[PDB]
């Protein structure tokens, strides 16, 4: 049949999705069939999740990485960090894998039994990959949608309940977020800063507050861009640089998904405010740190005086000093001392450590939260072994963090090897030889000689 | 000749392998269920690794003596 | 008179279900700690 | 655990997470009908 | 210094002075040949490459 | 019935077969 | 015209004897101020401290090594993932002292191959080609990047990247076994299996290419005469080269097409590399190899060894003697 | 005419397979080879010989199952199953470790078979025989180490296993007691690996994008005649290119296949020279110079006196599991070990 | 140490805009096909 051969289009079977090019029907109903996957697999995750839960282990000792996200957004969680109910989770799981079936139903139409084109009987819902103008108005709407996105999130932690708050005076918990910080300068900072260590770039926030308040800068930006998208067409400077055709636009896309991807890995790898550590479990530095400070309790109660002990290169075994100043934790865990975590604050001082609260300011509940991050690290094997790589099968767990930040580095690298791939080809069929060296007119023997 | 691409297609072809292919299968399952392997190759079971008087790996030490030492250290 | 693309799909199968038994073999029984 | 009005369909839930991916076998299966038309 | 959070590491007014200067002076560079461009409605073009002069 | 093709084809696979049973029965064992 | 133009015409054009194009502009600068840096630190560098316990190591030629056992130190553990430029340290000696170099040369470096590959695109562009070769050349690029950015990044040091000496990759590659259990991990083997198979087929496809040579030289003067420049052949002999490869395994297995053949050829090597280099970059978030330590038992309850133990005694001894006056509690996390 | 013309007439006819003369040493010696390798790795065990389990049927999977070495009682015995060892009785030719020769002897004439083929098949066809030198390469590689290796040790017991996991165990075991990574013989070794593998895909994306267009769809593949006279690339283009990039390129046809031909054979011919020097402990094991200036001055430290010291931890912590037969027995005290862990 | 900091921001302002701006000059249109 025509329009489904290689006779007629070249693409053989095994690259057939590129003959939706220039057929702007099935490309809609393509697009909203791998929607409707997608919120599929969303709904039924959830619900999967949920009917495994078991009330005595943490959330980190199960294997969820889905249930995290909706306590932290303040759903069925309580003080500290434990899990009350989980009915919310199963409305949620319900209302997603009912929307699954209308938007796949809607891909089918569209693909299967809709017109082939939209340029003949809807000349709103037309394009023509040049018209720029008309890429422009669908680029500003779908922005303004996501500004209200964004828009939506910042009410949700203002007023509809509430988001939860590792940081909270007491314990981590459920509050209402009713002074956002607005200042541009600090949001600006956080955007324009370096990304190497001590500053961390946009992973190191930390606290609510500049939280919700780079959600609402991003709303107001994402609607202001949209309207002016909508009502403007290209300018000179950018229609001589770049290329305007569909492929173009996806390696467009790609570019920015790759750097998203790597972003949030990162995101999961370091940040704890956003994923908090009694959900997600201990960061990489929190088990060093952990595990200094047990010893360092440990062999205080004993009766030693840890701020003069000498270590074996004289360096100090407990306490030191990091390159500009600062009492930190003495050993291998010197690279960590940029670590901030609520259990290790109360011993902070204007100057790093403060030795006297840390000889008679300690509390049992940080010990046994020290006691519990260091036992807890994340290290483990692909058959969920946990642990050091010379350890024996005793204990089954691999922690959610390092699955998301592997997984989600490895689509990174493969999307931004999308991006070269789909964005060479785009522009070397622009220019008209991709299908290879013309003999006739070869450009090369026209060249003076090297 | 007759390649494969029409072997694949020919019902006597099909109907002789049903009835031999399940035999071979019993067989070899037979042949593990019995406990017939293990003596075809001396493979130990589960609890002969270790017996009542030899607590410890059972090493050959001698080149022309390895029958009786072998004898010995199984069941003697 | 098979079509060649359905005793593919029965090889595909029983290959699957093997690959299948194997790793549940592999997760418990003899050599599953 | 599931609420107690919905135990009962455990087995189905247990299944869904996966169906997203025999759609990307199904259409190996529906290309190869067409003889890689 | 080294942990503190400068935008771009900017620590003086002069590094601002010079990033200001090298970027002018190439933009100028630059001008003086795309500078008289206009935005009426017919050096635009229908293709997928730009090839209307200048 | 004598054809080279048949006696490499079915040397090579009748101990397949074998040993496949072989080792789908070792799967059920439980020290 | 204008200078801009004419400038321009200049940078892009096809008649130089290097190309320079626009990638170049960031590629030369970076390449040879690393070049110059890096011969200038591995001929005459003072011993650095790489384990921040104030233990310096000798790496340089007029310290006291030769061509095998000289490197470039990482920079020290004390700094971290901190930022260290020349501008930052109070004097020359202190950043030599904590390993600044080996910053500057990583850095410079990543940014000119990054721009190698963009500059091999550019000129595919210019010269009417197809332009697919950078994609192969990403593989490298990416285990180099993977190795020396993404592992300090997971483990939070640079001091934990590879030395930029000869026994220093031995010193990273034991220490990566004792730590994180390669070589049983798939991507590992996906690698080994790539290169295995890239010396393979291109063993093969050069002894069939130079077998089928037509008569055009006798017996005086070297058989690679015989080809001009600029002339018009095929890579083989159809009919020869045809039968023996359908003869030497079964009939069924062999490439009639020279795209198909050059195309495998080009896939398989490659697809290799980023397998392996996504195994490193993993294997930097503490995602470890398979664990098979002590998993047959008898019927008692007593162990039953296996070669994955043996292995484990072997991880055991690498890692109770490394950095040996560097830990001071029981958990190497 | 005689029996002799008959029959050399039948071996060479065409066939599903080519059969030959060679036919005859290479088709029973590969099978027999074949079959040991797959009942050894499913029924027979190592616990007489290694105190191990190295089969299925004890528990293990794919990547731990092996065959492996005899014991190290029987020094360079033949093995054969009618030797003075077993004297018939299959059931201890097993148990004593007969079938790793078994398989060893059997598939090196099964190499050799294999070699004889090449020729003939070249011979027949009538080209020059040059993948019968590239396969010469393997072959010493394999007799190197399998055969060589072993006849200048002890015994048998200190050759590699026909296993997944033995054979990384082989690995660490020669970086460990020999400093196999520091020989100047494995670094050829490396860089002939190396090179093959970039070579092998520069060509393929060189050819690949270059290609001519006699084609009028998106697909290449199918714009190829099964053969014709011109090249389908552009070999100018290709030499413009790599010259403005690199700075150096290929121009002859024939020298650029010779390069891919001669690269990794050398590899392999050099590794296997190191390793006939490993077999008689001449190893590369100490720099003189620094090991007396650093017993003199214990302030001089490289990365060397760091490896020395991971092969000397490596030593100690694997020789007591892996020579069961020696009964070593090192108190806690005599291990060498670092700080805390 | 400021003075070298202030030259090397130099030259890699300097040369970064100069990449910037080489590829703003009608880059597609540079093509054998013009
Ligand atoms: C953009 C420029 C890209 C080049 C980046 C190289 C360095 C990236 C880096 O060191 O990234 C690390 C930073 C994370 O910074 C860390 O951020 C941390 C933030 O945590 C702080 O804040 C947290 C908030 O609670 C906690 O309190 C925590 O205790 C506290 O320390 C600390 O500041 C650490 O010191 C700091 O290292 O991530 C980032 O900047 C965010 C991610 C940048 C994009 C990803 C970079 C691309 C991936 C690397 C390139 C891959 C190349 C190969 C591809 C093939
Ligand atoms: C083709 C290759 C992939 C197929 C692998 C074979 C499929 C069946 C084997 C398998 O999978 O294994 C079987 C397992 C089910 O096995 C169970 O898996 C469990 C996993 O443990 C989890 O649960 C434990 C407690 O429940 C702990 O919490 C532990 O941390 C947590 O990981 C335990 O191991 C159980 O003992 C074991 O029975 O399938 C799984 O888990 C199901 C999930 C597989 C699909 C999920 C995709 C992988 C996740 C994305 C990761 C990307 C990869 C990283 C980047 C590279
Ligand atoms: C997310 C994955 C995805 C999606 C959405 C599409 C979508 C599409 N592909 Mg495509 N494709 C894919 C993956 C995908 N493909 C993959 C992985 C391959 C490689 C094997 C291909 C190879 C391929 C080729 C070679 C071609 C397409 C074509 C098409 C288009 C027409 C298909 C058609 O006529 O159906 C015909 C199929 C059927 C009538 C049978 C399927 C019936 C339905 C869809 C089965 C599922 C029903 C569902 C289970 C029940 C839901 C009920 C609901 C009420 C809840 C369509 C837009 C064609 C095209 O371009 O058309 C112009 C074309 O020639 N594709
Ligand atoms: C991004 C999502 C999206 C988009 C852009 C479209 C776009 C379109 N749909 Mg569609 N549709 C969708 C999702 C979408 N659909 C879903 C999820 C479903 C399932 C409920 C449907 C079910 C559906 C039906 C049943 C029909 C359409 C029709 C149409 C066309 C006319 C719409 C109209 O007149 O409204 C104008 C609205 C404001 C100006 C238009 C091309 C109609 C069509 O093309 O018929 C020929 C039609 O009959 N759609
Ligand atoms: C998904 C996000 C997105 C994308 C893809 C674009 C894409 C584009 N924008 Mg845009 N923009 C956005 C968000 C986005 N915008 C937002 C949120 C704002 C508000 C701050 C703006 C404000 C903006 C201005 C002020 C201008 C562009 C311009 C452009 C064009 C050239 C940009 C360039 O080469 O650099 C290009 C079509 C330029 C253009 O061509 O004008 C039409 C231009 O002058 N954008
Ligand atoms: C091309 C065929 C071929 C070849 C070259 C070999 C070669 C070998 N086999 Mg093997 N074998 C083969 C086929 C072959 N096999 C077949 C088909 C079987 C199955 C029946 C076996 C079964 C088998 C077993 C069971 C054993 C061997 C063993 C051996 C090795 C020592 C044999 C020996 O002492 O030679 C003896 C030399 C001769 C018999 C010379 C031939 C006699 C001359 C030609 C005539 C003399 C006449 C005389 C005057 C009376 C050697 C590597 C042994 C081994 O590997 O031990 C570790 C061993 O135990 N083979
Ligand atoms: C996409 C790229 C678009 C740009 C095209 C140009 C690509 C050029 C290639 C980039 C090479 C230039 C990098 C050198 C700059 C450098 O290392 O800065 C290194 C400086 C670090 O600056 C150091 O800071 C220290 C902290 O006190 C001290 O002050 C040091 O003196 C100071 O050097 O970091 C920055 O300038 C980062 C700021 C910009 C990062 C956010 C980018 C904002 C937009 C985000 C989108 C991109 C992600
Ligand atoms: C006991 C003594 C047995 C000796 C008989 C050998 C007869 C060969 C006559 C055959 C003969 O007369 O014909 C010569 C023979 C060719 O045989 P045809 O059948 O083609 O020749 C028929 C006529 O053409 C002339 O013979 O040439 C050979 O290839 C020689 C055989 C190789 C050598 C075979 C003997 C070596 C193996 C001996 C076995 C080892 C014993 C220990
Ligand atoms: C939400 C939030 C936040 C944030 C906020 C914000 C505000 C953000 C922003 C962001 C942004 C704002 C981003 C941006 C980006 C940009 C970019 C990314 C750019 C790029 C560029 C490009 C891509 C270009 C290119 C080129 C060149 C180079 C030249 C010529 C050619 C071309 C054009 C191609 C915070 C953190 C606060 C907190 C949390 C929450
Ligand atoms: C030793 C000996 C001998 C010999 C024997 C034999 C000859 C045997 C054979 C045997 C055999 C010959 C066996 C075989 C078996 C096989 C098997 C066991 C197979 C399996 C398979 C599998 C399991 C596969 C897998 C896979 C892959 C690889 C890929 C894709 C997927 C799948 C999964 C399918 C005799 C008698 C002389 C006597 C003396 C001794
Ligand atoms: C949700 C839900 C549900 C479900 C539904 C669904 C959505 C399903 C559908 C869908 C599905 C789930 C489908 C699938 C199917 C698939 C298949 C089953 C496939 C197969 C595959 C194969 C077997 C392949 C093979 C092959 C061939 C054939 C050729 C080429 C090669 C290969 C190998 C690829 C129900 C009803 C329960 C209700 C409730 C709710
Ligand atoms: O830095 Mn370089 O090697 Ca990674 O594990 Mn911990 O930290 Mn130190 O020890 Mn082991
Ligand atoms: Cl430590
Ligand atoms: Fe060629």
């Amino acid at each position: 049949i025509a329009g489904r051969d290689i006779e007629s289009t070249g693409f053989a079977w095994w690259s057939g999705n590129a003959r939706l090019i220039n057929v702007s029907g099935k490309l809609l109903g393509a697009h909203v069939a791998h929607a409707g996957l997608m919120v599929f697999w969303a709904g039924a995750m959830i619900l999967f999740e949920v009917s495994h839960f078991v009330p005595e282990k943490p959330l980190y000792e199960q294997g969820f990485i889905c249930m995290q996200h909706l306590a932290t957004l303040g759903y069925g969680i309580g003080p500290g960090g434990e899990i009350t109910s989980t009915v919310p989770y199963f409305a949620v799981g319900v209302i997603h894998l009912i929307s699954s079936a209308v938007l796949g139903f809607g891909g089918i139409y569209h693909s299967l039994l809709g017109p082939d084109t939209l340029e003949e009987s809807f000349p709103f819902f037309g394009y023509d990959w040049r018209d720029k103008n008309k890429m422009t108005t669908i680029l500003g709407i779908h922005l303004c949608l996501l500004g209200l996105g964004a828009l939506l999130l910042v009410a949700k932690a203002m007023y509809l309940g509430g988001v939860y708050d590792t940081w909270a005076p007491g314990g981590g918990d459920v509050r209402y977020i009713t002074t956002p910080t607005l200042n541009p300068i600090v949001i600006f900072g956080y955007v324009f800063r370096s990304p190497f260590g001590g500053d961390g770039w946009v992973v190191s926030v930390n606290n609510m507050e500049d939280l919700v308040g780079g959600h609402i800068w991003v709303g107001i930006l994402c609607i202001v861009g949209g309207v002016w998208h909508i009502f403007t067409k290209p300018f000179s400077w950018a229609r001589r640089a770049f290329v305007w055709s569909g492929e173009a636009y996806l390696s467009y896309s790609l570019a920015a998904i790759s750097l998203m991807g790597f972003t949030a890995s990162l995101y999961a790898w370091y940040n704890n405010t956003a994923y908090p550590s009694e959900l997600y479990g201990p960061t990489g530095p929190e088990a060093s740190q952990s595990q200094a400070f047990t010893f360092l309790v440990r062999d205080q109660r004993l009766g030693a005086n840890v701020s003069s002990a000498q270590g074996p290169t004289g360096l100090g075994k407990y306490l030191m000093r990091s390159p500009s100043g600062e009492i930190i934790f003495g050993g291998e865990t010197m690279r960590f001392w940029d670590l901030r975590a609520p259990w290790v604050e109360p011993l902070r001082g204007p100057n790093g450590l403060d030795i006297n609260k840390i000889k008679n300011d300690i509390q049992p509940w940080q010990e046994r939260r020290a006691a519990e991050y260091m036992t807890h690290a994340p290290l483990g094997s692909l058959n969920s072994v946990g642990g050091v790589a010379t350890e024996i099968n005793s204990v089954n767990y691999v922690s959610p963090r390092s699955w998301l930040c592997c997984s989600h580095f490895f689509l990174g690298f493969f999307f931004l090897i999308g991006h070269w791939w789909h964005s060479g080809r785009a522009r070397a069929a622009a220019a008209g030889f991709e299908k290879g060296i013309n003999r006739a007119n070869e450009p090369v023997l026209s060249m003076r000689p090297i | 000749e007759r390649p494969f691409s029409d072997i694949i297609t020919s019902v006597r072809y099909w109907i002789i392998h049903t009835i031999t292919i399940p035999s071979l299968f019993v067989s070899g399952w037979l042949f593990i269920s019995t406990g017939l392997a293990y003596d075809v190759f001396g493979t130990p079971r589960p609890n002969e690794y270790f017996t009542q008087d030899r607590q410890q790996v059972p090493l050959v030490n001698d080149r022309f003596s390895a029958k009786q030492e072998l004898e010995d250290l199984t069941k003697g | 008179r098979v079509p060649l693309w359905l005793v593919g799909l029965v090889g595909g199968f029983a290959v699957i279900t093997i690959v299948s038994l194997f790793i549940y073999g592999s997760y418990s029984g003899l050599g599953s700690s | 655990r599931l609420p107690e009005a919905y135990v009962v369909f455990s087995p189905l839930v247990d299944v869904f997470p996966v169906i997203p991916v025999f759609f990307l076998l199904l259409a190996f299966v529906w290309q190869a009908a067409v003889g890689f038309r | 210094t080294e942990g503190t959070n400068e935008w771009f590491g900017v620590d003086d007014i002069r590094v601002l002075a010079v990033l200001f200067i090298g970027h002018y002076f190439i933009l100028s560079l630059w001008l003086g040949q795309y500078g008289n461009a206009t935005e009426d409605d017919d050096a635009d073009f229908f293709g997928e490459i730009d090839y209307t002069g200048s | 019935i004598f054809t080279f093709r048949w006696l490499a084809v079915h040397g090579l696979a009748i101990p397949t077969v074998f040993f496949l049973g072989g080792i789908t029965a070792m799967q059920f064992i439980q020290r | 015209v204008s200078l801009w133009e004419r400038f321009c015409a200049w940078i892009t054009s096809t008649e130089n004897r290097l190309y320079i194009g626009w990638f170049g502009c960031l590629m030369f600068p970076t390449l040879l101020t690393a070049t110059s840096c890096f011969i200038i630190a591995f001929i005459a560098a003072p011993p650095v401290d790489i384990d921040g316990i104030r233990e310096p190591v000798a790496g340089s030629l007029l310290y006291g090594n030769n061509i095998i056992s000289g490197a470039v130190i990482p920079s020290s553990n004390a700094i971290g993932m901190h930022f260290y430029p020349i501008w930052e340290a109070a004097s020359v000696d202190e950043w030599l002292y904590n390993g600044g170099p080996y910053q500057l040369i990583v850095l410079h470096f990543l940014l000119g191959v990054a721009s190698y590959m963009g500059r091999e695109w550019e000129l595919s562009y210019r010269l009417g080609m197809r332009p697919w070769i950078f994609v192969a050349f990403s593989a490298p690029v990416a285990a180099a990047s993977a190795v020396f950015l993404v592992y300090p990044i997971g483990q939070g040091s640079f001091s934990d990247g590879m030395p930029l000496g000869i026994s220093g990759t031995f010193n990273f590659m034991l220490v990566f076994q004792a730590e994180h259990n390669i070589l049983m991990h798939p991507f590992h083997m996906a690698g080994v299996a790539g290169v295995f198979g890239g010396s393979l087929f291109s063993a093969m496809h050069g002894s069939l290419v130079t077998s089928s040579l037509i008569r055009e030289t006798t017996e005086n003067e070297s058989t690679n005469y015989g080809y001009k420049f600029g002339q018009e052949e095929e890579t083989y002999n159809i009919v020869a080269a045809h039968g023996y490869f359908g003869r030497l395994i079964f009939q069924y297995a062999s490439f009639n097409n020279s795209r198909a053949l050059h195309f495998f050829l080009a896939l398989w090597p490659v697809l290799g590399i980023w397998l392996t280099a996504m195994g490193i970059s993993t294997m930097a978030f503490n995602l470890n190899g398979f664990n098979f330590n002590q998993s047959v038992v008898d019927s008692q309850g007593r162990v039953i060894n296996t070669w994955a133990d043996i292995i484990n005694r072997a991880d055991l001894g690498m890692e109770v003697m490394h950095e040996r006056n560097a830990h001071n509690f029981p958990l190497d996390l | 005419r005689g029996l002799f013309d008959l029959v050399d007439d039948w071996l060479k006819r065409d066939r599903f397979v080519f059969v030959g003369w060679s036919g005859i040493l290479l088709f029973p010696t590969a099978y027999l080879a074949a079959g040991g390798w797959f009942t050894g790795t499913t029924f027979v065990t190592s616990w007489y010989t290694h105190g191990l389990a190295s089969s299925y049927l004890e528990g293990c999977n794919f990547l731990t199952a092996a065959v492996s070495t005899p014991a190290n009682s029987m020094g360079h015995s033949l093995l054969l199953l009618w030797g003075p060892e077993a004297q018939g009785d299959f059931t201890r030719w097993c148990q004593i470790g007969g079938l790793w020769a078994f398989i060893a002897l059997h598939g090196a004439f099964g190499l050799i078979g294999f070699c004889l083929r090449q020729f003939e098949i070249a011979r027949l066809v009538g080209i020059r025989p040059y993948n019968a030198i590239a396969f010469s390469g393997p072959i010493a590689v394999f007799v190197s180490v399998f055969l060589l290796y072993p006849l200048g040790q002890a015994s048998w017991f200190f050759a590699p296993s026909f296993g997944v996991a033995a054979i990384f165990r082989f690995l660490l075991f020669l970086q460990g007691f020999h400093n196999w990574t520091l020989n100047p013989f494995h670094m050829m070794g490396v860089a002939g690996i190396l090179g093959g593998a970039l070579l092998c895909a520069i060509h393929g994306a060189t050819v690949e994008n270059t290609l001519f267009e006699d084609g009028d769809a998106a697909n290449t593949f199918r714009a190829f005649t099964p053969t014709q006279s011109e090249e389908t690339y552009s070999m100018v283009t290709a030499n413009r290119f790599w010259s403005q990039i690199f700075g150096v390129a290929f121009s002859n046809k024939r020298w650029l296949h010779f390069f891919m031909l001669f690269v990794p054979v050398a590899g392999l011919w050099t590794s296997s020279i190191g390793i006939v020097g490993l077999a008689l402990n001449l190893r590369a094991y100490d720099f003189v110079s620094q090991e007396l200036r650093a017993a003199e001055d214990p302030e001089f430290e490289t990365f060397y006196t760091k490896n020395i010291l991971l092969n000397e931890g490596i030593r100690s912590w694997m020789a007591a599991q892996d020579q069961p037969h020696e009964n070593f027995v090192f108190p806690e005290e005599v291990l060498p070990r670092g700080n805390a862990l | 140490m400021l003075t070298l900091k202030i030259l090397v921001y130099t030259t890699v302002i300097f040369f970064v805009s100069l990449f910037i701006f080489g590829f703003l000059s009608s880059d597609p249109s540079r093509n054998p096909n013009r």
